[PDB]
């Protein structure tokens, strides 16, 4: 529904990890793709969908004379804004190897299929910037054998204890809505001062392209975790994990964290009131993944302890808009 | 490219605004840089007219600093500009004919200069402007003479009378077609078939009375007005967009062209019925030019790049 | 010392364009984000098919630079009040385009001319703009003391400018600005650009900017006197006007080519420094009560 | 996006003009259709788009033996509520001439064109029920030779003066939202207590089916109004025609109104502040019809003898669901 702002594009364009692992991405799989012999007689059509200010086009266009094989570039971006940068590159630099096309992937009708297609749409929890839904728009162009970059990505969730982050939250009532909206949409938070009360889990999956006879994007799933400590649950802080290509990876799971790679914070699920748990006990908690078709949201409670109020329910006080 | 003889820039720019045949046969093009790093614009002869808008297989051509929103020629070898830089300069053409060296370029616009005009003795010339003047100027002095702030809105088009040196038709966006004669003390006169009408976006004198001309507005509609009867004679629906611009043909019962927005042509007999109509243009259309060598020969510009010529029934 | 912008309508390289004034002097730059004589199409082919791009690149400035330097200009054919409905549909459409282009760029302030009295649908698109998405962008609105109609040569002989005196007619101007920001609910973020013009109206239509948010003043060159010794200057009446201007602590925008060749821009610039400089002096009062103007505070309880 | 309940169907079903009007409009369009030598040899396919409990598509079979003619009959419906009615009522009852079918007409694939399609989908102004919207999404299984019932309808203002219903409006704010959202949504109403400052006025119409090269639904209006007494405006009444076929037409424009049709109130337009007009003046409205591809909405403004705020920019304070 928003358009991301020039400046954005600019900060996190300096990422020393995520360009270099893409480059890597479809370089491994330009080879795996067109054998030695088969070189000059093969060009492989890759599509870029969000293609920003231009750099996963540049990093293909990098990828390509590292693997010594030949592409057919398109870079499908819907921010008219930021296709004003890419329409300028194309003309001052990459040529008409690049076509440039202005629409969203959703409704974009493709002049031919793809071999591989190249997306960065994720969020700090992996799904909640509607990836699924976009790449599932846009795979009927897909050759039947076509790889999608990324594969699959995988969120995940652990509990925490921060009275800080709990008042943070609190702070955030605004006039004219409901005075506990607030507790009812994830953060993006740097975490800093707290305390985490088990080791993360694996949440929610989507594999692409999604071979499913009938597909659904929709999803619930329990938790339980272990707490070895006397404490007081105050929300989830959610994290990452994708496969690009085979074993080339991306993750903001701290056990697995991607060294120097700033360009996803955590996120953060609160809890409208905080949840006593005694030394021994298991936090169970759970969440769900909803849509219609004009927006996607998440939904959760924790059922032990104790529980607490189904949060969110309906989209009452967040949705993403599809 | 068979040569790009020497002076001429290496590219040319997409936006094409004007197109000009001289007596001699040859084609003079307008071009403006509208969008992209560099907002310029650009000058050029074409002895061959068909090989136009190729860069390579021209005679002259030169860079301009900024865009050009108007030209026209100047007796022969004479070429005068209206630019975005609110300058009015003039460009005069090689002996060879294989270099074109600026004149004079005087800023004397406060914004953008949109029209310009060559009045009959071809001595003195007529500008208009979006900082809402009209000026006149001595051409051999490089001089502003007179100063006019007449309309109350941004200037359209001004045009010279075929053959008074001081009389001149201009409409600007504040519903105003001014006949002007500096002979007067009061040298406009507000000519129209009565009260507001669509808003007046191009005219072209008879050029065989210096009594009639026509008149386009932003509604599609070419009107016919006679200033010895002051009342609306004759109009049609013609476009579906703004009309840009109206072209009299050389023949003794002339034709018009008539350009638009909606990227169409039309060419329009006495009574300003449709004879012919070209969609050859993907983007807006700029100019007409009759051949003077070959009168059904009309060659046409636009902002698709496009320089294309018609064979006209 | 005071904080001044050029206001230019022709740019022909954004790198060059900027060094040049800001070489001259000035603070900032009033520029168009798009060409001004680039009209678009936006529903009927072929011509809204039109091959890109449809403007410069962000990459031609720092953001540093977008955000601190630039004010952009709405493109001057754009004009979503006209009476030809096709014409009111791509200036929606263009409008709302340069707009989120200025908020994807992030600049600071953005221009927008009322010169005539209608300008419902522009102040619709404009409110309509202000609640969607996010950004802080300031608009300042191009208003005129004197309507460019009450301006024009008594030239045309068979209409006549209506000579005597009408108290509501030197007014007019103001009340565009008034009905604009009673329709767009007094946004905090639509100003006035006050455009200042040769002759001064009367004292009491000059009154009735009193009290309202303006955040510049534009002075053509052409208003400028010019002194013994060639240099520009200004009439002891457009002083009177500064030096109040200047208590509002407005920014000053020149506008419209040098007339005076003899010397550099930073002529008329030196002149309005020389202004400042020669104020009124700040007094035990004033100086004291600097940090505080139109700060307002509840009052104690007392007791 | 809803649903309407069983016992609203039913008080409207009531209606003694809305249906026999609607039995007349077929009756007339169908012998203007098929003449008395091909009576038997020309089956016209109808369909009855929003079918609700199916009174429009008894009144068709009414008319269908009142003009002696032959006709194949689509029951489209998209709450599964009715749609159950409907289904009980073709198997006691209508057989096989009736196809039930049970989804949205936007969405409906057509196994066949039709002749004539009917829909009743209006609101008390006009088009305030997404009538354009709906019938364009249908009319591309409409045949080439087409017609559409109803036709055309068009809507109607007429400013009003009531302290009564000013301070109902008021009466109206919500904890949680807008302190001022009751003034910028449109309301349903019985309107007793109440001056008409001026004779309506045609504010808005639609025709169907819409062979507009490219179809547009917004639109944008203004409208003068004559005040002839000193008073204090409050609001607009709204009000609307539609024609059916031909002379056939129902009304709730007072001058023009059917009588004994109680199916549709007026709408009032409210605005945020009351606006003193001077015995002589003119006042001066604006009204938009805007839409994006989720929602439709209205927005106006009083620009003489003085101005108000532009009423409910972007929807903010009421949209209608796509
Ligand atoms: O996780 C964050 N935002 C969720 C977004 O989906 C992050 N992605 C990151 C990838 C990306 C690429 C292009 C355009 C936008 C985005 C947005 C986030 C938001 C603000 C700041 C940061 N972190 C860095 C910390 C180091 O300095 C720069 C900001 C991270
Ligand atoms: O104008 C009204 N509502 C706007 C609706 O679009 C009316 N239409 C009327 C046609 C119709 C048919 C089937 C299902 C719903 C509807 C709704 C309205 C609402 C409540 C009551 C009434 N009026 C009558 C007055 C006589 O007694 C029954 C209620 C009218
Ligand atoms: N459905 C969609 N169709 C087309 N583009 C989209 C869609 N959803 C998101 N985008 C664009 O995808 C981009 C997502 C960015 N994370 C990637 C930017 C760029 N590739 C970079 O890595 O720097 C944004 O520019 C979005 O505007
Ligand atoms: N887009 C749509 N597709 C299918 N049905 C619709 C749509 N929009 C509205 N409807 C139905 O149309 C009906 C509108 C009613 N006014 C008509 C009811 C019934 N024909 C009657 O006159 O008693 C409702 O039953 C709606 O649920």
């Amino acid at each position: 529904m928003d358009n991301l702002e020039s400046q954005t594009y600019e900060v996190f364009e300096k990422d020393p990890i995520k360009y270099s692992q893409y480059q890597q991405a479809i370089y491994k799989c330009l080879l795996d793709r067109v054998p030695e012999e088969e070189k000059d007689t093969n060009v492989q059509v890759l599509m870029v969908l969000g293609a920003g200010r231009g750099p996963l086009v540049n990093a293909s266009l990098r990828a390509a004379k590292q693997a010594d094989r030949r592409i057919k570039l398109y870079a499908v971006e819907k921010n008219p804004n930021a296709v004003v940068t890419l329409e300028n590159w194309q003309f001052e630099e990459w040529g008409s190897q690049v076509t440039v096309v202005s629409s969203d992937m959703r409704e974009w009708v493709a002049p031919e299929k793809a071999d591989i297609i190249v997306s960065e749409l994720l969020g700090s929890f992996a799904d909640n910037e509607l990836s699924p839904e976009c790449l599932d728009g846009a795979q009927h162009f897909l050759k039947d054998d076509g790889v999608s970059i990324p594969g699959e990505y995988t969120s995940f969730l652990a509990p925490i204890s921060s009275s800080k982050l709990y008042n943070e939250v609190r702070a955030c009532r605004e006039k004219d809505r409901d005075p506990e909206a607030q507790f009812e949409m994830p953060y993006v938070v740097r975490l800093h001062n707290f305390h985490q009360l088990s080791a993360p889990q694996p949440c929610f999956t989507f594999s692409h392209p999604n071979r499913d006879p009938m597909i659904d994007n929709n999803r619930y799933c329990t938790l339980e975790f272990p707490v070895e400590v006397n404490t007081v649950l105050h929300g989830f802080a959610g994290y990452f994990e994708t496969v690009l290509y085979q074993d080339i990876t991306l993750s903001i799971r701290p056990e697995t964290h991607s060294p120097g790679m700033f360009s996803w914070f955590p996120i953060l699920f609160p809890i409208k009131q905080p949840i006593t748990v005694r030394e021994g006990q298991t936090i169970c908690v759970r969440f769900w993944r909803c849509s219609n078709s004009k927006k996607v949201w998440y939904e959760w409670a924790v059922t032990a302890p104790v529980c607490s109020a189904i949060h969110n329910p309906t989209g009452r006080s967040y949705t993403i808009g599809l | 490219e068979w040569n790009l003889p020497p002076n001429a820039p290496a590219c040319m720019e997409r936006q094409l605004e004007a197109a000009r045949y001289r007596s001699d046969g040859a084609l003079l093009l307008g071009a403006s840089s509208l969008s992209g790093r560099c907002w310029a614009g650009s000058l050029w002869l074409f002895k061959d007219p068909c090989a136009a808008p190729n860069e390579g297989f021209c005679s002259a051509g030169v860079q301009t600093e900024a865009g050009v929103a108007d030209l026209t020629w100047v007796g022969e070898r004479g070429i005068l500009v209206a630019s975005d830089s609110g300058a009015v300069e003039l460009w005069e053409l090689d002996e060879n004919e294989t270099l074109i060296v600026s004149k004079f370029c005087k800023y004397e616009h406060d914004d953008i200069v949109s029209t310009v005009s060559v009045l009959s003795s071809g001595t003195q010339a007529v500008s208009g402007s979006k900082d809402i003047c009209i000026k006149v100027w001595d051409l051999a002095q490089q001089v502003v003479l007179s100063s006019y702030r007449a309309h109350a809105a941004q200037v359209t088009c001004v045009a010279a009378s075929p053959h008074k040196d001081s009389v001149f038709l201009s409409c600007s966006e504040d519903n105003r077609i001014l006949l002007w004669d500096t002979r007067c003390p009061k040298p406009a006169s507000q000519i129209g078939c009565s009260a507001p009408g669509y808003l007046p976006t191009s005219l072209a004198w008879h050029p065989q009375q210096s009594e009639v001309f026509v008149f386009g507005d932003e509604n599609g509609t070419v009107s016919l007005v006679d200033t010895k009867s002051t009342s609306c004679v004759l109009s049609s629906a013609v476009h579906s967009q703004c009309v840009t611009g109206l072209v009299f043909s050389p023949h003794s019962v002339p034709f018009l062209a008539s350009l638009s927005e909606d990227c169409s042509l039309a060419v329009l007999d006495s009574s300003l019925s449709e004879l012919f109509r070209s969609q050859a243009h993907r983007d807006f259309v700029r100019d007409a030019t009759w051949s003077p060598l070959n009168h059904s020969l009309l060659t046409t510009v636009g902002w698709d790049h496009q320089v294309v010529h018609h064979v006209v029934p | 010392r005071v904080s001044s912008g050029r206001d230019l309508n022709c740019v022909p390289e954004i790198a060059d364009t900027l060094g040049a004034v800001a070489k001259q002097g000035f603070d900032f730059l009033c520029m168009p984000v798009f060409h001004p004589r680039f009209k678009r199409e936006f529903i009927q082919e072929p011509a809204k098919n039109r091959p890109g791009p449809q403007t410069r690149s962000d990459l031609l400035l720092s953001g540093r630079d977008w955000n601190t330097l630039i004010v952009g200009k709405l493109s001057p054919w754009i004009r979503p009040d006209s009476k030809v409905e096709k014409i009111r549909r791509n200036s929606e459409a263009a409008m709302l385009q340069e707009l989120n282009f200025g908020a994807y760029l992030g600049l600071p302030a953005f221009l927008l001319p009322l010169n005539q009295e209608d300008n419902t649908n522009l102040a619709r698109v404009l409110t309509n703009h202000i609640h969607t998405g996010h950004h802080s962008s300031m608009f300042w609105m191009r208003v005129p003391l004197v309507a460019p109609e009450d301006l024009r040569d008594d030239i045309i002989e068979n209409a006549p400018t209506t000579h005597t005196e009408e108290y509501s007619g030197e007014e007019k101007t103001w009340m565009w600005w008034h009905n604009f920001r009673t329709l767009c609910d007094y946004s905090k973020r639509i100003a006035v650009a006050l455009e200042i013009g040769a002759d001064l109206p009367s004292n009491h239509v000059i009154d009735r900017w009193l009290g309202e948010p303006i955040k510049a003043a534009i002075l053509p060159t052409s208003i400028f006197l010019t002194n013994k010794k060639g240099f520009p200057v200004l009439s002891k009446m457009h002083q009177r006007l500064i030096f109040r201007l200047l208590k509002l602590e407005v920014q000053f925008i020149i506008t419209g080519t040098n007339h005076h060749s003899e010397k550099e821009f930073c002529s008329y610039l030196q002149y309005l420094e020389y202004l400042s400089q020669n104020r009124p002096p700040p007094n035990a009062y004033e100086l004291f009560a600097k940090g505080y103007e139109d700060y307002l505070q509840s009052p104690l309880q007392p007791l």
